[PDB]
């Protein structure tokens, strides 16, 4: 249950906790964060506001893709915000 | 092998253009866009010249280009949608110059895609929401918000898609401060896609939707739908709110329709016709472009059909109903892809191909008896109207377009020493052929030719808050000869030089005192008639001077340096000490003493020492040694000056250097641009300073912003020249030549080429040269054309059923219609017809631009391959072959057949005799002259021929080429095949065995445009899609033949991959300086030129990539484009450095040319200089 | 699958072509240069060309089988 949001990606920054703070959401690697993250409104309201990406505590720090996920454009799709179901 | 990319010139064609107040001042300003460039335009309202502000390169597809303002604010934004998945924001900083990125929102992956947004932008006439638009189910808004600092915000996208929906265009609608609507022009093919029997595709209809977002609610939501009457191109925003009601127009085929949501019916309007028109009356009319003009009192709208026609659209309306749309014939200009009318009175026509146009609109109102159309006005037949010359519209500027570039040649057909460029660009009646030539363009402005021995010329007014110059005075052997401008200028007497020796030193000392300097002395002129004089101590006479307002320095016999000066008194004091050194002087000078400062420190001395000494003059340590630099060589004249501060050092030859002012060199710049002594000479250009360098060709030096150039002129040597200025002309040059006495003029603002132009008839495709005479032999061909004689005979039809109307028979147009043809170039040709050609065969002279012979070929006849050769059968004698198609239809594909002509070529070059026709079964698209014969290709065959006496021979035959042989090129031994969908087949000829055989080919499909052999395995290759590829063979290849991929058993590899952005349809390898390096020049459609060169050293290749790759990160592309991902469109890329990308280093903010510059361990004026040495030695 | 364009095993030949021929139009309605080429093959202004390719996105390569 695993799985991305992929909703529109608005401007909200998204957030790491201490545990996942140098982490890639995508790829999960530690080399050349490159790209800001955004997510969608609907992960970024009320409680929600600020969190983990990764995980969903609270967060730290911003959240980054890596040079490798962003020469393959894959922050180009929508809110990487792994939730559950 | 390693390439370095330069551009030349850059694109000229317009995509899209918007005006406004991007600066926030009172005057307004166009933003146009070229395909991967943005360009800023400020007409002026005094002159009508388009001046150009700013220029960026993009480095993207730029697709769709708008301008908004929020309320309260002065100043407008430029919102960009590209070929990224991003939306960017921008906005001009007038004291900076460039563009400011305001925002970046990104919603998606890059290209051009179909459901990606960005091909359409739409935004609210408030400024408070836009629109981004895809072609497919997806579309976004952004609300635009303002903070308290007045500093734009935007806020996170909305969707609004639909799947299984076509968008043809998006508006904007206005209303009056309600909720935003966005009207679109949609279809739905969800049904179409289901029917096997093909119904559900026809009885589809178009719809207009009406989008509305709640800001109080924040969504998006359908509001209205309506399907509509038949499928219309662009909508056009009607201003609502409190001037006018709020709706669309609606632009169709054959009408122009309003509609507006509520209780408001629907009114149409049909398109008015040319009385007595030549075109296929099947073809339907549509407009092509619109444009607004809104006023505080009225408003009206500007639309142009596809010949050219702009009607003015009013609109009749009630307390909130429309009533009426009324339409009436404004003039005829060139097709445009975007209009814009301008306050002040000015419109701008940005042309889809060619010149663009300014006019001045000269009537306003409408006080005229031609009549006006109205959707009230019944009709059962459609109104016609006569188009005529301009009456409203008044040309007042053209700009220069080589868009669509066709086919080039560089060439010294001239006996000059330096090549020039012969260009086939256009298309329609509007092409032409263009001479260009690297220079500017010396403007005549006065001559008179008098006898004796003309030597300097100095033009000084007689005030200093004077504009008009008081003297010129011309310095014989024997005497001198001092003039003024009574706008007669002749002989002058109370001038007050009167000089019977001749005049070295001619200056403005105070606001009306003169100082008079010659070889015996200095005669000091006042405003009343005193002279104050001080002549020679004996025999000591002097030859070199250096003046200023407030200063003047002198040089007898031995270096005697003899220092005046004129205190806030007026008159002459003498400074104490007189500083004697070894030898006399060449050369000094003075800088212009700044209004700022009271006098000049810095004063370069040269002597026949051969060196510059610099020197103090202040009354503090005037007159003492500081620092010396020896010369290469004799100087003659140095001088230091601005556009801060340099120095310029003349050697006797035609060999220039540079130093910046400063106690110590800092630069250094060395040109061989003569054999003959540089005279360096002050001049001014763009109202500041700049030196014009004299050689046996006369050059002017000139930064610009931090852009050096020095570029000849259109002219031959002269010996003294200097600034001019009068009620005739205020800013020009006085210059002296042998045996003359001119007065010239530069008037181009920073330009590479000069160009001339000769007209043609239709769309030029490939000429050729004539060795012996240099003549060129061009082909013209057109679709959707006729022939001479064809439109002879439709008029001539058309007015004998025009005069059998059965009608009192009593009056005639027929005699009217049948005298004077509207010109072609002005009111377009006639487009009539799917399957129809027109052709045309012509020699021409590159010098003048007369025509020496024309043939006119048949009416479906098509010229597409043409060749000049000799057959070694026959003598001496030359032959031209052209290749002609019959019958030829586009789409689907369709010929009947082919014919090849010959003719004979006589008197020297400048007469075609036919001789014979000989048919092929295909279009014959390619001929090269091949060993004494002829290869040709006709369609998917490649054959040899030899010239026979009533028909070509057939001779040889290979039937395995691919599809379509769109190119041949042969070097001695083999053959090179270009394949319109695979790129290279290689073949060789086997003279005593009578073979052609197939021995390599690639691995990649190719769509190849034009090819160009490197050397004996390599081959440069262009495409439709905008690469630019080198093949070369690999050493193992074996020539002597007699699949393992479906293909040829060896391979050819791929060494270079490179996007350009733009169409190439030239590839050309030479040298284009006299004593330069060799280098691959290429052409592209939308007007520009640029070269690519090879690489000599490791360490520059690995420098210059140090350079690309710290660029690619500290200063990325402004509409949001990766630049590695946008020069790997197609391929990625290999062995090619972006210079472009790297010459931005030149505009970037100093502290980030520091920051770069210290990575590689450099400063930023060594990184300056590296990138001009390379430049200069290939290109200018 | 939720991309329009992409695949699958039960994919037919006029399913793929029709994809091909749309994103072939879109292509050359985004590329500057390429319309250009064909307004000047074919001898007619560019706004036309846009619309007649408009036109022909609707029903590409025919009506489907069967
Ligand atoms: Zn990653
Ligand atoms: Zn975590
Ligand atoms: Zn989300």
């Amino acid at each position: 249950d695993l799985i991305f949001c992929r909703k529109q990606a608005g401007v909200a920054i998204g957030r790491l906790c201490e545990k996942c703070d140098g982490k890639c959401v995508i790829c999960d690697s530690y080399v050349r964060p490159c790209t800001l993250v955004r997510i969608c409104d609907e992960c970024n309201y009320g409680s929600y506001q600020g969190r983990c990406v990764i995980c969903g505590g609270p967060g730290v720090s911003d959240a980054y893709y890596c040079k490798e996920c962003t020469i393959q454009e894959k922050d180009r799709d929508g809110c990487p915000k792994i939730v559950n179901l | 092998m390693f390439l370095y990319n330069l551009t030349l010139q850059r694109a000229t064609g317009i995509s899209f253009a918007i005006h406004g107040n991007f600066s926030g001042t009172k005057q307004q300003e166009i933003v146009v866009s070229r395909g991967k460039i943005l360009e800023l335009l400020r007409p002026d309202p005094n002159t009508g010249k388009v001046h150009t502000l700013l220029t960026v390169e993009v480095f993207g597809v730029i697709r769709s280009l708008m301008a908004f303002r929020l309320t309260g604010g002065t100043k407008d934004y430029i919102v960009v949608g590209s070929d990224s998945g991003r939306i960017v924001i921008l906005e001009y900083q007038p004291s900076k110059n460039m563009f400011e990125k305001i925002h970046q929102e990104t919603f998606g992956k890059s290209g051009c895609r179909r459901i990606v947004p960005g091909q359409f932008l739409a935004v609210d006439p408030k400024g408070r929401a836009v629109m981004i638009s895809a072609i497919e189910k997806q579309k976004l808004v952004y609300i635009l918000n303002r903070d308290a600092a007045a500093r734009l915000t935007i806020s996170s996208p909305l969707e609004a898609h639909k799947a299984n929906t076509l968008v043809y265009h998006v508006v904007g609608v206005d209303v009056g401060f309600e909720n935003p609507m966005f009207a679109c022009l949609e279809m739905d093919y969800e049904e179409a896609d289901n029917d096997p029997t093909g119904e559900a595709a026809a009885n589809t209809q178009q719809t207009l939707t009406f989008y509305e977002l709640d800001l109080g609610l924040n969504h998006v939501v359908r509001k209205y739908s309506e399907p509509l009457e038949e499928h219309g191109n662009f909508l056009i925003t009607v201003p609502g709110g409190s001037d006018g009601p709020s709706g669309v127009l609606i632009c169709s085929e054959n009408y122009i329709t309003y509609k507006n949501f509520g209780d408001q019916p629907d009114i149409r309007c049909p398109i008015p016709r040319r009385r007595n028109d030549l075109d296929d009356p099947e073809r339907g009319m549509i407009f092509v472009c619109s444009a607004t003009h809104k006023t505080k009192s009225m408003f009206f709208f500007l639309a142009q059909t596809e010949q050219g026609d702009i009607f003015k659209i009013t609109l009749e309306t009630d307390e909130d109903m429309v009533t009426e749309i009324r339409l009436k014939y404004f003039d005829t200009v060139p097709v445009a892809a975007a209009m814009c009318v301008l306050k002040t009175g000015f419109l701008f026509v940005a042309s889809e191909f060619g010149n663009h146009y300014l006019y001045q609109i000269a009537h306003l109102g409408d006080d005229d008896e031609e009549p006006e159309f109205s959707s009230a006005m019944p009709l059962e037949d459609t109104f016609f109207f006569q188009p005529r010359p301009l009456k409203n519209l008044v040309l007042v500027d053209e700009l220069d377009s080589l868009s669509p570039i066709l086919f080039c040649q560089i060439a010294d057909l001239a006996n000059e020493d330096t090549p020039q460029l012969y260009v086939a660009c256009g298309r329609g009646p509007r092409s032409s052929l263009r001479v260009l030539r690297h220079g500017l363009e010396v403007s005549e402005m006065a001559v008179s030719e008098l006898p004796g021995n003309p030597n300097a010329v100095w033009t000084v007014r007689r005030h200093i808050e004077d504009e008009f110059d008081a003297y010129i005075i011309v310095s014989f052997v024997n005497a001198t000869l001092v003039l003024s401008i009574g706008e007669t200028v002749e002989e002058v007497t109370d001038s007050g030089f009167l000089g019977t020796t001749p005049t070295l030193s001619c200056s403005l000392l105070g606001d009306d005192a003169l100082v008079q300097v010659y070889p015996d002395g200095i005669r000091h002129i006042r405003a009343d008639k005193r002279v104050n004089e001080w002549k020679t101590p004996g025999k000591k006479t002097i030859v070199k001077c250096a003046v200023n307002q407030r200063q003047v320095v002198i040089a007898l016999t031995g270096g005697e340096l003899v220092y005046f000066e004129m205190d806030p008194s007026g008159q002459l004091n003498e400074y104490t000490e007189r500083k004697e050194m070894s030898a006399d002087v060449v050369c000094m000078s003075l800088a212009n003493v700044p209004p700022g400062e009271q006098r000049s420190r810095f004063l370069a001395v040269g002597l026949v020492d051969n060196t510059v000494r610099i020197i103090s003059l202040d009354p503090s340590d005037c007159l003492q040694p500081l620092s010396m630099q020896a010369l290469p060589a004799q100087p003659e004249s140095l001088c230091i000056v601005e556009m801060f501060l340099y120095l310029n050092i003349g050697l006797q030859n035609g060999v220039l250097l540079r130093t910046v002012l400063d106690p110590v060199t800092g630069d250094l710049s060395d040109t061989r641009t003569g054999s003959r002594p540089v005279k360096l000479f002050r001049v001014r250009m763009q109202g500041q300073e700049a030196v014009l360098a004299m050689s046996s060709r006369s050059w002017l030096s000139y930064s610009y912003q931090s852009r050096f150039h020095l570029t000849p002129l259109s002219y031959e040597t002269l010996e003294f020249a200097s600034g001019f200025a009068s009620e005739q002309c205020p800013e020009g040059i006085v210059a002296i030549s042998t045996n003359t006495l001119r007065i010239l003029a530069l008037e181009k603002l920073g330009a590479v080429f000069n160009q001339v132009a000769f007209p043609l008839q239709y769309t030029p495709r490939k000429f050729v040269i004539h060795p012996e005479s240099n003549n060129l032999i061009i082909i013209e061909t057109d679709h959707n054309a006729y022939t001479e004689a064809t439109k002879a005979q439709r008029k001539q039809q058309m007015a004998e059923e025009m005069v059998e109307a059965a009608g009192e028979l009593a009056a005639e147009m027929a005699a009217a219609f049948l005298n004077e043809n509207l010109p072609e170039s002005i009111f377009g040709a006639p487009k009539a017809g799917n399957g129809q050609w027109a052709s045309v065969i012509r020699v021409m002279n590159p010098i003048q631009g007369n025509t020496l012979d024309l043939v006119q070929l048949e009416q479906n006849e098509a010229a597409f391959s043409v060749a000049v050769c000799r057959f070694s059968n026959t003598g001496e004698d030359w032959y031209v072959l052209v290749g002609v198609a019959k019958d030829l239809i586009l789409n689907p594909r369709s010929v009947a057949g082919g014919f090849v002509y010959t003719y004979k070529l006589v008197n020297n070059g400048e007469k075609l005799e036919f001789l014979h026709k000989t048919p092929v079964e295909e279009v014959p698209a390619a001929i090269a002259p091949f060993q004494g014969r002829v290869l040709i290709g006709v369609g998917k065959l490649l054959r040899v021929y030899d010239l026979g006496k009533k028909k070509l021979l057939r001779k040889c035959e290979n039937k395995h080429i691919a599809n379509y042989i769109s190119g041949i090129q042969t070097i001695g031994h083999r053959v090179i095949v270009s394949d319109v969908q695979e790129s290279f087949i290689w073949v060789r000829y086997k003279r005593n065995e009578n073979q052609l055989i197939i021995f390599a080919d690639d691995t990649y499909p190719r769509w190849v445009t034009t090819a160009s052999l490197l050397d004996y395995d390599t081959v440069a290759g262009a495409d439709k899609f905008g690469n630019i590829c080198v093949v070369r063979l690999p050493p193992n290849t074996n020539d002597e033949v007699d699949g393992l991929l479906n293909g040829a058993s060896q391979k050819a590899e791929v060494i270079m991959n490179y996007h350009v952005g733009e169409t190439v349809l030239s590839l050309q390898k030479t040298t284009l300086i006299p004593g330069g390096s060799e280098s691959l020049v290429y052409t592209t459609l939308s007007g520009g030129i640029g070269i690519l060169v090879p690489f000599t050293s490791h360490e520059d290749h690995d420098f210059f990539q140090h350079v690309e790759m710290h660029l690619r990160s500290e200063h990325p592309p402004l509409c949001g484009r990766d630049h590695l991902s946008f020069r790997s469109y197609y391929f990625p890329v290999k062995n090619v450095i972006d210079g472009d990308l790297c010459e931005q280093f030149n505009s970037m903010e100093p502290n980030k040319q520091k920051n770069v510059s210290e990575e590689l361990d450099r400063t930023p004026p060594e990184v300056s200089k590296k990138l001009e040495d390379i430049r200069t030695r290939y290109a200018f | 699958s939720k991309y329009i364009g992409t695949g699958h095993a039960d994919t037919t030949k006029w399913e793929w072509l029709v994809n091909q021929h749309r994103d072939s139009y879109c292509s050359y309605m985004g590329h500057f240069d390429l319309l250009n080429y064909f307004a000047i093959a074919e001898n007619e202004s560019k706004a036309r060309v846009r619309f007649n390719l408009m036109e022909k996105m609707l029903q590409p390569c025919g009506p489907p089988a069967d």
